[PDB]
């Protein structure tokens, strides 16, 4: 039952994994927490469950044979081998001399576990989980050596070239052995070893795993080790180990064959063990010759120390723990229903492992280990441990060797061999106490000369818990790992931080230049509208949609929950999702065919006079909606856009809806409208907006009120009445987004000091070159860093080359690469010219910024804070102290009339942009979720049109039309709340900087030039991106972390 | 539940889907911003 | 493993429930209750046979 056992996976149950060739593997190199714990529960539940009534009758069984053979139980005659009458007392007394080494090594090394696992799954006063450890059992701590080398600057030591480097072979190796034994006039070695022997087989027959084997024919000449020898370090360790125990066979066997096997159970692994440390030391290895140089430091010499103390410190409680319970078992004292409880007591209280799911009287974990089924004695082994260096500690003081006792050795020291022989010839005709009485002087075991071999790693590791301040021992005794979520079937889900790393590094690398040629070939298309350019564009946009779905996939099977960091948690979950990539091929291609259909379908769109003349929008419709003061002209423009472009777009809308709603679920967000919402990764991001809306609300509704009366006063009565809403189109805008920019019938007083914004740049030599030049300057005065120089000289921003100027509005654009910040926009020269240049320089400055950052996180703290930090900027340029200094003439504020005029100027723009900005996108937020439906959707458009702004139709409208579909952003699918975020918080920026500026004043007409510590509270904000979530970068630009 | 109450006046509802088909009559109020006076 | 009763608090090596006992502190052995519960049934027994 206990070779058979098998664990398999909850799915695709054809094959599945055993203990020796496939657990172990798993269970000594996976670092999954879910896979280490699946693993161990799987193998002790499959091993031990169905061998407890078998365990049951065979105690039983055992224990009556022996009752009848005299002995008052199994486990009495187990000890009776050793024929000491307070042998538990003694292996007590062991065991709590042995407590102080195996404690400080317990807490560094569960501190190494805390800092791979997170302090969630282990705690620093509390048990180790049994799985997280090198082996099964916990039994030893090898495979754990990963983390916790000290120091891993010094290779470790090894000759493993030097067997290569001179012809060492098998046979070689037992003659060297053989000589170091005559070399401690230990007797020769007879002839039947060398050639009747085994030590390689070509082709006789499947080898037995051979990994170590004496044979003792008893005939007192036949003597064979089968080895497999290779050529190692470690192999030559096993051959001298090897060689030692046929060493004592020939040596003792003179006595009658009953007077065999030893002094006790544990004396042959002792004697082989003290001459297989002996030969590792690194002085007796050169001696031989096959260590060249001998370098020397304390640093390797700590390493091997602890790894032999992971190899047998962490396996001496486990050896103690197995056979006090099966004596405890046999005893009675353990009847067949506190075989786990006792069990686990024993195993928290000398091992301090805690196990990592909750177990009860229906398992049997003792029948995990190989030796409960296979009944075999295990103190043995804990025996020969404290043996060998006991041993050692005596051989090394006879031999006259003084220093350290972890680098002593016997070569050449014949004079303690003697003794050695001595012991060994007695078999055993002697109690085992006279013996060691012998050897040492000392009459029962001792744990000081282990102490003295493992001082040098043990004061090293009270140094360190000294210095990390550790609790020795495990307090909280009853404190248990906490299941991981999903726990039976996420168990296939990379966690490693070194795979993460690699997988982030590979990432960024091919992102970047998969991301650098689409910036080329976008710029390429944007200023060079042809066939060859849109064919080209549109297979890198394929391109990038394959890479995108290859990493996203692979990023996919991470488990961000359990990564311990945060750049590489927030890469991961940030390319986890995928942008529209999610959906299936056909979906997607139809996805992006029918976005593309409705860009064109809104951007070639024209609305033509009935005498023939077509008008598209971008050139003459805004001008003849911005500049024309008729009732009439003003509707038949409105009414003719928004028809048009609606009724072409409303076609789609629905479809798009669908697809775009199903790719998000398919990212695990809900609806698309949440998938918006989370760029800004704020839960209660509505009501946020909305309380901010409220505290705008007065502001607008005086503003309103006076545009409404100045409306009436100039188109009269019958268009417009005092108590209502204002038609949509007698503002200046076609969306009345920033309505009456187009400010002379609502100036406050027409006072004889004016500028003229837009008249002094005609006026003047201001050519676009020479004022973004003026920007960039002032940008550098502030206090930050200036434009790479080729940006003048490799951008374009006067005259497009194509038959297609541009599309009717983009950004600014950035090419990753850390050297390319292109700009796009030209606009002929304006006032509102110099203001979206300034903003798109703040742009710039952003993407520039973060160049140092990696690309994942490349994109921004906010999509709001984009446009805050490219506008506060523009905020303060606009002023009249700062447009005085550059080309124009005005008194500032000692005219507080003209303040007042440009204040009104100012707010006819970035207020009633904020109730637009909230309405368009909020209207698209209901739509997404399905609380708008496809028949009513103008109706809910106008509903939130009268709402929030104070706009009524012009035009009766009918379901049918759409009208929310003649903005621009609505087809092209941009998210619109960034306008609203950043139209709020540009203001607290300009805030912030001017209070840093070192005045305050009157902040509306307060200026930021040659202010370089504002400029730094800037850089030091900006400069994250979007490695720290936004709350973190706001607090430190302002301080107070919310909107 | 509602399933019963569609039951109940299925009748009604197939000949009212028959007679509205003869008529012509568009469902719903697809010319919404209408009153009266 | 003998009573059958768990803490309803978590507890730790700080505590020492043990000594919440009157006989701890006051040091006094215990087992002669232990014994006494066992003769005295064994004398019943005894008393009523003969
Ligand atoms: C392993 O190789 C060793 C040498 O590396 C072989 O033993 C030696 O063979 C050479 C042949 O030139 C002799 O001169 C030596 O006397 C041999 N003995 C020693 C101790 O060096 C050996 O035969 C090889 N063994 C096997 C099993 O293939
Ligand atoms: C390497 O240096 C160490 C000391 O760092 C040497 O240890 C000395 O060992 C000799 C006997 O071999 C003792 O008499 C000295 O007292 C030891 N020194 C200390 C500081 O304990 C060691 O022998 C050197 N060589 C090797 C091969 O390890
Ligand atoms: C865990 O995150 C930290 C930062 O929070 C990483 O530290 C730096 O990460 C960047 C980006 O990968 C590297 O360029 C630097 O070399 C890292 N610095 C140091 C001192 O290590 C850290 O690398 C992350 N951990 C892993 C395993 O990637
Ligand atoms: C033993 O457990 C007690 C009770 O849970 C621990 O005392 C609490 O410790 C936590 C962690 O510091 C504090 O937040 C609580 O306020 C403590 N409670 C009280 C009543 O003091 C105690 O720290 C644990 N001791 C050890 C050695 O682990
Ligand atoms: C734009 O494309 C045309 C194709 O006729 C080519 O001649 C021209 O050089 C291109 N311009 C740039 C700046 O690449
Ligand atoms: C994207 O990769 C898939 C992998 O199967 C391939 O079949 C497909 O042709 C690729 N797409 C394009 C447009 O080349």
């Amino acid at each position: 039952i206990y070779s058979t056992a098998k664990v398999c996976l909850p799915n695709k149950t054809a094959t599945c994994w055993s203990l020796d060739p496939d657990l172990t593997n798993i269970l000594a190199s996976s670092r999954s927490y879910a896979m280490l714990l699946f693993a161990w529960e799987g193998w002790h539940n499959a091993a031990g469950i169905p061998l407890k009534p078998l365990y049951e009758d065979f105690t039983a069984l055992s224990n009556e044979a022996y009752k009848q053979d005299g002995f008052t139980d199994t486990g009495a005659y187990w000890r009776s081998w050793y024929n000491s009458p307070t042998f538990e007392d003694d292996l007590e007394h062991l065991y709590q001399q042995l407590e102080p080494l195996y404690l400080n090594l317990h807490a560094f090394v569960r501190r190494a576990l805390h800092r791979r696992y997170g302090d969630r799954y282990i705690n620093l006063r509390g048990p180790i989980p049994a799985h997280l450890l090198g082996d099964m059992w916990a039994q030893s701590w090898e495979n754990i050596y990963d983390m916790v080398v000290p120091f891993p600057d010094k290779p470790n030591l090894d000759v493993t070239s030097t067997m290569l480097q001179q012809g060492w072979n098998a046979t070689h190796m037992f003659r060297v052995a053989e000589e170091f034994f005559t070399s401690l006039e230990l007797s020769p070695m007879p002839p039947e070893f060398w050639e009747g022997s085994m030590l390689e087989k070509p082709a006789d027959g499947r080898e037995v795993v051979c990994h170590a084997s004496a044979w003792d024919f008893y005939n007192r000449k036949d003597f064979r080790i089968k080895q497999c020898t290779r050529v190692t370090m470690d192999q030559l360790s096993t051959v001298h180990h090897e060689m030692g125990h046929i060493q004592y066979y020939l040596q003792y066997k003179d006595l009658p064959v009953s007077l065999r096997r030893g002094a006790n159970p544990g004396f042959h692994e002792a004697i082989g063990d003290v001459l297989a440390l002996s030969v590792s030391t690194p002085e007796h290895l050169h001696k031989i010759g096959l260590l060249d140089r001998v370098t020397n430091d304390t640093e390797s010499d700590i390493n091997y120390l602890l790894k032999m103390a992971l190899e047998k410190i962490a396996f001496l409680p486990f050896g103690y723990l197995v056979d006090q319970w099966r004596w405890g078992v046999f005893s009675g004292r353990t009847p067949p229903s506190r075989y786990n409880f006792d069990w686990w007591y024993l195993r928290t209280k000398y091992q301090g492992i805690c196990p990592p799911v909750t177990r009860n009287e229906t398992h049997f974990d003792a029948g995990a280990k190989f030796h409960v089924p296979n009944v075999t004695p295990y103190i043995r082994y804990f025996v020969s441990f404290v043996l060998q260096f006991q041993f050692h500690e005596a051989l090394c003081k006879e031999a006259g060797y003084e220093g350290p006792l972890h680098q002593c050795d016997i070569y050449r020291s014949t004079k303690a061999g003697a003794k050695l022989r001595k012991v060994l010839q007695a078999g055993s005709s002697r109690p085992w106490q006279e013996v060691l009485k012998d050897m040492v002087g000392l009459d029962a075991l001792d744990a000081q000369p282990l102490l003295k071999y493992f001082q040098p790693v043990t004061q090293w590791l009270q140094e360190q818990n000294q210095q990390n301040g550790e609790v020795l021992g495990w307090p909280e005794y009853q404190w248990h790992p906490p299941l991981p979520d999903n726990y039976p079937e996420g168990i296939d889900l990379v966690t490693d931080e070194a795979e993460a790393s690699k997988f982030v590094e590979e990432y960024d690398r091919t992102s970047q230049v998969v991301w650098n040629e689409y910036a080329e070939a976008n710029w390429n298309y944007n200023t060079n509208i042809t066939t060859e350019t849109s064919k080209i564009l549109l297979q890198k946009n394929m391109q990038i949609a394959n890479h995108t779905l290859k990493y996203g996939t692979q990023a996919r099977k991470f488990d961000v929950n359990q990564l311990q960091n945060t750049t590489i948690k927030r890469i991961i979950k940030k390319v986890q999702d995928l942008e529209r990539a999610a959906l299936p091929a056909q979906e997607l291609e139809e996805y992006n065919k029918i976005l593309l259909d409705m860009e064109t379908t809104y951007s070639v769109a024209t609305v033509c006079h009935p005498n023939g003349s077509c008008l598209q929008l971008e050139p003459d419709l805004t001008n003849v909606m911005a500049t024309s003061r008729k009732y009439e002209d003003l509707l038949w423009a409105w009414e003719g856009w928004r028809d048009k472009a609606g009724r072409a777009i409303l076609q789609f809308y629905p479809k798009y809806v669908e697809l775009i709603n199903q790719a998000a679920r398919l990212n695990g967000y809900v609806d698309a409208g949440d998938s918006w919402r989370s760029m800004y990764e704020t839960p209660s991001l509505e009501q946020d907006l909305e309380r901010l809306f409220q505290e705008l609300q007065p502001l607008y509704l005086n503003l309103h009120a006076y545009v409404r009366r100045a409306l009436h006063r100039h188109y009269g009565a019958q268009h417009i009445n005092l108590e209502g809403p204002i038609p949509a189109h007698l503002l200046g805008n076609m969306w009345a987004q920033t309505w009456s920019n187009i400010y002379d019938l609502v100036v406050p007083f027409p006072s004889a000091p004016s500028m003229d914004t837009t008249e002094a740049m005609l006026k003047q030599g201001w050519t676009p070159r020479r004022m973004f030049k003026e920007a960039d300057d002032f940008f550098t005065s502030l206090g930050l860093l200036p434009v790479p120089p080729e940006f003048w000289n490799k951008s374009m921003l006067e005259k497009p080359t194509d038959g297609r100027e541009v599309v009717c509005h983009a950004s600014a654009w950035d090419f990753y690469n850390g050297k390319d910040f292109r700009i796009k926009q030209c606009t002929t020269v304006n006032l509102e010219d110099l203001v979206v240049a300034h903003h798109e320089m703040g742009h710039i400055q952003y993407f520039m910024q973060y160049k140092d950052l990696p690309v994942a996180l490349r994109e921004g703290a906010n999509p709001g804070f984009h446009e805050a930090i490219g506008d506060v900027l523009a905020l303060s340029v606009s002023t009249p102290k700062h447009l005085h200094s550059l080309n124009l003439l005005s008194s500032e504020g000692g005219s507080d009339e003209h303040d007042i005029n440009f204040l009104m100027k100012m707010a006819l723009d970035k207020i009633a942009f904020i109730p637009f900005s909230y309405l368009v996108d909020q209207w698209r937020w209901r739509v997404f979720d399905g609380s708008i439906t496809k028949e009513n959707y103008n109706q809910e458009w106008w509903s939130l049109r009268l709402k929030y702004q104070g706009l009524c139709p012009p035009v009766p409208r009918t379901q049918g039309d759409f009208d929310p579909g003649a903005k621009f952003h609505i087809p092209s699918s941009v998210p619109y709340i960034r306008y609203f975020v950043s139209f709020i918080i540009q203001f607290q920026f300009h805030e912030a900087l001017c209070q840093a500026a070192g005045h305050t004043g009157p902040l509306h007409k307060c200026d930021i030039y040659q202010s370089k510590e504002a400029g730094q509270r800037l850089a030091t904000a900006m400069k994250l991106g979007f490695s720290r979530p936004w709350p973190e970068a706001m607090q430190l630009i302002t301080g107070q972390p919310n909107m | 539940s509602a399933s019963a109450m569609l039951s109940y006046f299925k009748p009604l509802l197939d000949w009212l889907r028959t007679e509205n088909e003869l008529h012509g009559e568009k469902l719903g109020w697809p010319q919404y911003n209408w009153t009266p006076n």
